[PDB]
RNA sequence: GGAGCUUGACUGCGAGACUUACAAGUCAAGCAGGGACGAAAGUCGGGAUUAGUGAUCCGGCACCCCCGAGUGGAAGGGGUG
RNA sequence: UCGGUACGGUUUGUGUAGGAUAGGUGGGAGACUGUGAAACCUCGACGCCAGUUGGGGCGGAGUCGUUGUUGAAAUACCACUCUGAUCGUAUUGGGCAUCUAACCUCGAACCCUGAAUCGGGUUUAGGGACAGUGCCUGGCGGGUAGUUUAACUGGGGCGGU
RNA sequence: UACUAAAAACACAGGUCCGUGCGAAGUCGCAAGACGAUGUAUACGGACUGACGCCUGCCCGGUGCUGGAAGGUUAAGAGG
RNA sequence: CCGUACCCGUGUGUGGGCGCCCGUGACGAAUCAGCGGUACUAACCACCCAAAACCGGAUCGAUCACUCCCCUUCGGGGGUG
RNA sequence: GCGGAGUGAUCUACCCAUGGCCAGGGUGAAGCGCGGGUAAGACCGCGUGGAGGCCCGAACCCACUUAGGUUGAAGACUGAGGGGAUGAGCUGUGGGUAGGGGUGAAAGGCCAAUCAAACUCCGUGAUAGCUGGUUCUCCCCGAAAUGCAUUUAGGUGCAGC
RNA sequence: UAGACGGUGAGAGCCCGGUACGCGAAAACCCGGCACCUGCCUAGUAUCAAUUCCCGAGUAGCAGCGGGCCCGUGGAAUCCGCUGUGAAUCCGCCGGGACCACCCGGUAAGCCUAAAUACUCCUCGAUGACCGAUAGCGGAUUAGUACCGUGAGGGAAUGGU
RNA sequence: GGAGCUGUCAACCGAGCGUGGAUCCGAGGAUUUCCGAAUGGGGAAACCCAGCACGAGUGAUGUCGUGCUACCCGCAUCUGAAUAUAUAGGGUGCGGGAGGGAACGCGGGGAAGUGAAACAUCUCAGUACCCGUAGGAGGAGAAAACAAUUGUGAUUCCGCAAGUAGUGGCGAGCGAACGCGGAACAGGCUAAACCGCACGCAUGGGUAACCGGGUAGGGGUUGUGUGUGCGGGGUUGUGGG
C-alpha cells in the first residue's frame, strides 16, 4: 500500500521519502490517526 | 457470522459437497464477513458494521 | 525309456463341420512369408487327450501419421500387441 | 534468537608434489611508482612452533611475476575461488518476549431511556493481534440420515456346497 | 404398561466415580439468546448400585478414557 | 316495587373557616478581608505486597553431550559422577 | 410405508403461577416443665403440647382379585369386596413444550378411541417379482409343465412344443 | 342481404321473442387526430503529423472448493457463485473446447428496450359425431350447505304434474 | 326504453304508484354500521375502551355527532445529548409502500417415493412445495456472440437438425450446438480523458504568472494542485475519443 507519509515514522522512515505499508498498518494506525492519506492522486501534490 | 454484506450484497453461496463416494450433500460458502466498527468522519460515533475483506479492501475503510 | 542338433511354446489366414438357447468353447486339411529337424519323403500354429481358468466397462506400457474442435503441433482419443 | 533469498567483503582442515596443502581455475602466466611494509615484541576461526590465507604495531624508495627444487605456486584484479565460517546492505518464514492500534470483554460509571436489569453510544479499566469467525484441509464420530446383509434351502435354522 | 399384565420392574434417600473455575460443564437452537442459576466445588450435570450392619477380593493384557513426544507414519499449504 | 343504608362525581345554596393582595411572623442569604481544614492533591514521603535483570541450591527425565563396569541380537541402559 | 408444508398439550404425560378439598377416631416424637439420676451429662418415669412421605376408616382419585356384561346399559362399565386417603396428594380454572420431535418415578407407553415415530393436505392415479377382477357370439387349427443361465428356484429372457 | 337456434297446446321461413342487415352514445372511459403547453441544437463533418492521456478495478485472470451447461473433475475450455492473492488501457485485454506460436472476429466488468411467445380469476359472441340427474365441476334442488372432525381438513342426497 | 308494477325462493293477502313516463337497463356521483393489511391503544373478528380539535345539546359533570391520531423507508427542515466539534436520536411537514389475486414469469432454496429387477453415484427433478418478486405478459438483448476461409450481423419463440455427434456404476437412462427454413423485425441514452463553475483539502497568505487566446499596457491577485458536484463535449472497433 502506498500511503502519503506526512509525519516522521520510524517504520515508514521521512515524509514523502517512500512507502512500504503492508496493507493494514496504514488503515488502522495511519489513516485514522491523522499520519498518513491514500496517494490517489497526491503524488503530484507531493511531487 | 455469515450475513449478507450490508453495503455490497455478497450473500452466501449454496450448493453440494462432492465426497470421496460423490454421496452429494447441502453445504454453504459463507463470505469472510467481520464486523468492524465504521465511522463517517474522523472521530464519528463508531457504530457497528458487518461487512466483507473486499470492501476493507476498497471503501469504507475507517479502521 | 534313451541320445544328438534345435525353438513352429511363430506371423497374416483357414474353406467346411461338430457342439450349442445365446455368449462361449473345440478341431481343421491346405495356402503365402520365413525358419527348425530331416540325405529325403515328410513332421512342427506347445505338453497322449480331457482340469490348471474369468464376459463387459475403465485404466496402464510399447508400437502404427489413424484423427488432431480455424491452421501447424501437442494434450487426449483411435487401431495392433 | 533460530533458519532462509539476493548481494558487497578479510576469507577457510601436516591426504599426496612442498619458499608454494583455497572442491577448483584464471579480463592477467601481476593487480605498474597504483596493497595490511619476512624485524623483535606476540597468538584470531584452522592451529600442523606450519602455512596461499596470517592476528593487532612498523627499521616509512620493493615481497616479487620476470629466482617453479611441484598441480606452470604469486588470483588482498579475475571464476569477484564451491566462497563455509563470518563483517552486513535489502528481503523473509517460524518460534521466542513485549506493547497498543485493529479486535474482544452479560468487565464498572454516564447519555433520548427521570418509560428498561435488554440493546446502542461514550469514557475508563483489563485481555489482546490470541481467541472466535470465513475458505481449504486431516482426524474423530451408530448421536443423526439412506441402503445392503445370496441361493437348492428334501418346512426353516445350524451344518456343508 | 388409558384399552388383558401393578410386580421380585421403576424411583428417591444413602454410598462411589467422572466432568465443570463461571455468559462454567451438559442440553435446547445454525447463530443470537436462554436453561443450568439470580447457583458457583459441602454447588451443578452425568454413569453404576439402591436404607442400615460387615464388606466391596485377584487382574491394565484387548478395547475405552487421562496423561505423555523419540521415532515412525503423517493431508493441505510452502517450495518446486 | 314498598322501607331503610353505603360509595364515586357535577352544579346549586347558607353561614362558617382559611389564604390570595395587602399586612404580620419565623428562618435566612448574597459579596470582602482573614483564618482554617489536605478536603482533592503535582511532587515527595511512611508503610505496602510484588518485584525487570544478575548470582545460587536442590528437582526429576522417555531430553541430550562425556564417562565407569554389566549385557548383546548391535539397535540399546543401570546406580552413578 | 417415504419426503415437504401445515394442524392439535381442550383427553392423556410433565412442568409453571394461582385458589380450593381432605368428615370423625386412634397412636402421642422432639421441644418445655416437674421428680429421680450426675458436680453436669448420659439415663428413667410423669403432665401440657402435638409432629409423622404414621395406623384403621368416609367423601375424593384410583382399578388388585372374582362374578356379570362382551351385535354389552357402556368403543373399556357395573355390583359385592379391596389399596391410598396431611401428602412424592387430589382436582378445576389459566398457560406452555408438537412429530425422527415433545413427554416419560422408564412401559419402547401417552401425544384427540390408532404410536418401534400422530393427523390432514400435496408429491400421488406412489409402488409391489403378489392376491383378486377383466363384460356378445360363431368358425378352423392346437402346446408345455422339459433343458441352459439367473442376489435365481412362486418370476423373467433365449431354445424346444 | 331474414331457411341460425329457441318458444308458443304436437315437427313453424311466413304466430311470437329474434336472426340477416342497417341504425344507435347525453355522460364516462379507451383509442386515434388537431392546437396549446413541454423539451433538444449557434456543428464538429472531412484531410494530416502521433509528443501526451483515456475507453467502466479490488475488476479480469490465476489457484482451491462447488454449481450447471450432452459434459458424473475427468485431458475439462465457455458461464455463475464463494474464498485468498492480484495486472494492463491499443505493441492492450478476453474468447475461438487442456495448452502454446500464427490468423479471423468482438472490445467486458454500466443502464433501458415494445412486437413475435405463454396464461385465463373474470366479462362478451359462437361452436360441439360433450353429459342428461349413480353422467357432467362435488354442487341443475337452501352446496363447499346439512353433516363428520379439537382442528387443519374431509364432504352427501333430493330434478320432471 | 315503455305500459304496467311492488324481485325470486313458497304463494295467499293487504295497501299503494303510474302515460305528466312507473317497474326495468347502463354509466357517473353521493352515502358506505362493523371486522379484516386494520393501522388511535387493546382484543375471544365482527367487542370493549381512550386522546386532540370543532360543533350540537343539559342548570352543570355524563352522552352523542363529524374530522385527526400506528409502524418502517425515503424527501425537506429545527434542535442535535453522553462530549466540545459532530453524529446517532428526537421534533414538525408532504408523497409512496404495507395486503389480496385463478393461472402464467423471473431469481434463489431444495426432497422422497419410483426406475436403476436390490441399491449408495445417478435418475424420476431443478418438477411438487415455502419465501422474495413483479408484469399485462415477463425474462433475456444490441456481440469481449457464432462460423472456420463463402461469411453472417440484437434477442426471444415454434419446427428441422435428432432422439445423431456425444455424455453415463458406458447400466438404467439422459440429451445439445453450429447451420438452414419461419413469426415479429429498432436500437438508443449514460460513466471516464477534457473544459467552465459551486462545495471541499493543502500550497502561494505573495510575486500567483493567472484574469476568454494573442498584441500594447495595467491591477499585480487568489494563481496552482487536488476531492466531491452541476452543466457542455464525447459513446466506438476497418478501432474510436
Amino acid at each position: 500500500m502506498k500511503l502519503i507519509l506526512t509525519a516522521d515514522v520510524d517504520h515508514l522512515g521521512s515524509i514523502g521519502d517512500t512507502v512500504e505499508v503492508k496493507d493494514g498498518y496504514g488503515r488502522n494506525f495511519l489513516l485514522p490517526r491523522g499520519l498518513a492519506i491514500v496517494a490517489s492522486r497526491g503524488a503530484q501534490k507531493q511531487a | 457470522m455469515a450475513a449478507v454484506c450490508d453495503i455490497c450484497g455478497k450473500g452466501p453461496g449454496f450448493g453440494k459437497s462432492v465426497s470421496h463416494s460423490h454421496r452429494r450433500t447441502s453445504r454453504r460458502w459463507d463470505p469472510n464477513i467481520q464486523t468492524v466498527h465504521a465511522v463517517t468522519r474522523p472521530g464519528g460515533n463508531k457504530k457497528r458494521l458487518n461487512v466483507c475483506t473486499s470492501c476493507i479492501k476498497a471503501g469504507k475503510i475507517t479502521r
